[PDB]
């Protein structure tokens, strides 16, 4: 499976 | 909270024309909508006008409401009347925090006709008797108008203790209706050789008489 | 489906219609996008107005796609949500 | 069709706290205004309380602000009025209301009866009020109960036509008195049995009393 | 920051303000939420009108939770979008 | 990690 | 990359 | 504070096609309807199209239906014009509008010129005009060029008082001519020196001539 | 499409009150708004009036607009005049899909007084010349009203082959300009003895002369 | 359960 995640999120998962 | 204030009561002969006035005080009444409520004997209100002058289903060209701000009074007209729109209406506005009903209004129908009682009286049960208790209860119905006065005796003499009254109420015939209820020992009962229920009724009683078996 | 929840759609003065903008290769498949009725909006005597238009109103909102079943996206997408009526005095 | 359904009427003490619920059906309930209006026995219309659609906006007459408090369940198609230190003074019955905008009511409720008294709730005593040719009448007694109401019925329902249950007397005592009877043709009696049910759901009586002669 | 994109909060009949509803255990962190200005609404004139009402406009959105970092999820929650003006009379 | 998606998008995903 | 459990919610 | 900037504006032939652009900013440029107006060389203003905040509106004048497009680029803060089968009718000054609903346009832009001819263009021929006391007068011929427009500066800008470029002269030949001149001190001559810096950017032309005495 | 007439020019004296009157045709002026323009010689319109009568900033209460729907025109008025209000002045309207300008109108201001031209002629270039071409050019600038005759004359011979004017156009201070251009050849020029560029205004001729070096 | 590359997009 690969997932697509926005800039944006990328700086909220971290 | 400002306040309306509305007639206590209007009349009229049917066919005709009726107006009912609203006179709201503080703030102007052209800036919020009023509403007209109809309220029938027993029954839940009914929206009859909203928005100053709308009717929903069920309503008639016959109501209809209208305003007038150089008074500050909204007004709900009734043409062609009908005996069966015998209700209280109650008028109904706001302002930004309160929402305010009028004191409402008893709408009347002249040219009824008069209507004599129909009394009917029972004596006290078995069941009551056994339970060491005796009520003879009077069902006065159906006369016209609702104003009558209800006279307890035993044989002769008038009996004041014990009677307790209801005051007149509407029907599903328009016709008025009452009960009275006079509460006896079963000794008292038992002692007398009669009873009497005498409903006086514009001018003419009728008289209903139980005897113990 | 708000044409089942809430009815504002057809009692604003600025009106709009429901549309569904469905795909099933995105989650949510089917989106309720909201076109104004007209341009002008409903006055005080019910009546179309020109002196104010009716304008949509937009919102980002998250969505997952797939490819067509192995990889997933999560995008953010701009849709209208309603109508309000826009005037020049203030 | 616009249907308001309320409940939670009952007999409180002063100083007593009770919940008032209205289903609504027939219309998109999350988009409404609310309110809620009482009326005192004998009395007009007084408005309680207003909330808006979202629930967001609350508004409440000057009488029950701090004590009463109204809600919404836009999810559950309800709205709630959560009324506290009950007085006498709010002794009525609360209307639900479904209004267009704040202020403009379109609907009205039932109505459900709300009783605040230091007095304490008793169950009726029902009796038999034997038949009296034409047409012949009979009853049921529903002696002494509090509070109000009682739901006469005759043959489960079934008997609709001839029946008046006429109103209550509220005796000296402070209790309440009322009667029901039907106007049945003469030669009924002997053959179809009449039995009156009394229902007082504030005392949870249920009383089925089968009136016969006195022969 | 729609306070930065469209300025249409301010040009409604049915004006509106927004509100931070800030979170950093979720994704958006900050949503701007709106609260109308007034009951009433602007007319023609420029008065707040109270035959109408100024009503917030609701719409689901998705949005991601963590806890507080080892877990995550996705929740739909309702969010007002705008104002609208909403009439008796139609 | 551990992911908590909504009844609704268990439809979508199968 | 990271080993993803995943759970539904209703 | 708000500014409209349009470009894109020049020579083209007959059924020839052309995209204008207007760069804005001082505004949220996303919620607000846009305009193109025109007005042609010696007439009035004359309305050409409009469009929405959102784009999912779009309004043309009858002569320009189904050539002209309007589009814009919210999240770029411009708007566009995409002229196709240009007639010479088209030849005018096209501005840039801001309107607050559609109708009432709130703020207009510098314009740009477009030109519709079969003629191609030229490049002027720029000649110094020597000095004629008190104060003395020098300039420079700008000879023969077309389209419409020519950009006369003195000493790359520096120079301001005094200057006086008069509007162009539409020859029989079809081409332009226009003149500019200073009012200088007679003292000033042999000292300071003038140069004037004519533009063609039509045809590219810059032309930087020394104007000096011809004693 | 539907149209808006307004006055081809306006006139009047300083301090006075001036009215632009704007007619709409099909369609009624009280359902759309109405917005006025001004434009200055070169200049680019601008806002002057919108929304019917409101101003914006930069706009002194000497404008002011108005509108009467029971003769459906919009009126632009200036209250107290000055010379610097001289300008084109547009109407502008619409309807549900399109939109429509006035034909304006050109506002002038009376009591303005007449000022004699400022005739400058230029003779031909040493490279203009060196490039087998000749132009004497004159400038004629500050004058009032805009109304000057152009006549070019060689020794006295007059000569209408090669002349060009420029129409008048205000300035920067109210007053006009204009320029007339003769073209000739470098032999043309050396073969005359001299040449003269006269400007005739309001009755009166100013004379520019020039010769071969 | 599944493995999960995940990548950022701008």
């Amino acid at each position: 499976i690969h997932v697509t995640i926005p800039a944006d999120l990328w700086d909220w998962i971290n | 909270n400002f306040m309306l204030t509305q007639p206590h009561s209007v009349s009229e002969s049917p066919g005709k024309t009726v107006t009912i006035s609203c006179t709201r005080s503080s703030g102007s009444l052209a800036n919020y909508y009023v509403q007209w409520y109809q309220q029938r004997p027993g029954s839940s209100p009914t929206i009859v006008i909203f928005a100053n002058n709308q009717r929903p289903s069920g309503v008639p060209d016959r109501f209809s409401g209208s305003i007038d701000s150089s008074s500050n009074s909204a007004s709900l007209t009734i043409s062609g009347l009908k005996t069966e729109d015998e209700a209280d209406y109650y008028c109904q506005t706001y302002d930004p925090y309160s929402v305010v009903f009028g004191g409402g209004t008893k709408l009347t129908v002249l040219g009824q006709p008069k209507a004599a009682p129909s009394v009917t009286l029972f004596p006290p049960s078995s069941e009551e008797l056994q339970a060491n208790k005796a009520t003879l209860v009077c069902l006065i119905s159906d006369f016209y108008p609702g104003a009558v006065t209800v006279a307890w005796k035993a044989d002769s003499s008038p009996v004041k203790a014990g009677v307790e009254t209801t005051t007149p109420s509407k029907q599903s015939n328009n016709k008025y209706a009452a009960s009275s209820y006079l509460s006896l020992t079963p000794e008292q009962w038992k002692s007398h050789r009669s009873y009497s229920c005498q409903v006086t009724h514009e001018g003419s009683t009728v008289e209903k008489t139980v005897a113990p078996t | 489906n708000p044409k089942r929840s809430s009815d504002y759609y057809n009692r604003s003065t600025s009106p709009w219609n429901l549309h569904r903008n469905e795909d099933p290769e995105r989650y949510p498949s089917v989106i309720w996008e909201a076109k104004c009725r007209h341009l002008g909006c409903i006055n005080a005597d019910g009546n179309v107005d020109y002196h104010m238009n009716s304008v949509p109103i937009q919102q980002e909102i998250l969505v997952l796609r797939r490819e067509p079943p192995n990889s997933f996206r999560l995008e953010k997408i701009l849709v209208s949500v309603g109508c309000t009526c826009v005037t020049p005095i203030v | 069709e616009v249907q308001l359904l309320e409940s939670g009427g009952g007999l409180v003490q002063p100083g007593g706290s009770l919940r008032l619920s209205c289903a609504a059906s027939g219309f998109t309930f999350s988009s409404y205004a609310m309110s809620w209006v009482r009326q005192a026995p004998g009395k007009g219309l007084e408005w309680v309380s207003a909330i808006s659609g979202s629930g967001g906006s609350t508004y409440y007459a000057d009488s029950v602000k701090g004590r009463f408090t109204i809600s919404r369940d836009n999810s559950k198609n309800t709205l709630y009025l959560q009324m506290n230190s009950l007085r006498a003074e709010d002794t009525a019955v609360y209307y639900c209301a479904r209004d267009l905008i704040h202020g403009v009511t379109r609907n009205w409720g039932q109505g459900t009866l709300v009783t605040v008294s230091s007095a304490s709730t008793k169950g009726p005593s029902v009796f038999p009020l034997a038949p009296s040719g034409g047409t012949a009448a009979l009853g049921c007694l529903v002696k002494d109960y509090f509070p109000q109401p009682v739901t006469v019925s005759w043959n489960s329902g079934a008997l609709t036509s001839g029946v008046h249950t006429f109103p209550a007397v509220l005796q000296s005592s402070g209790l309440y008195s009322l009667s029901s009877v039907v106007t049945v043709p003469s030669s009924s009696l002997g053959t179809q049995t009449y039995i009156c049910n009394v229902n007082h759901k504030p005392s949870n009586t249920k009383v089925d009393k089968k009136v016969e002669p006195k022969s």
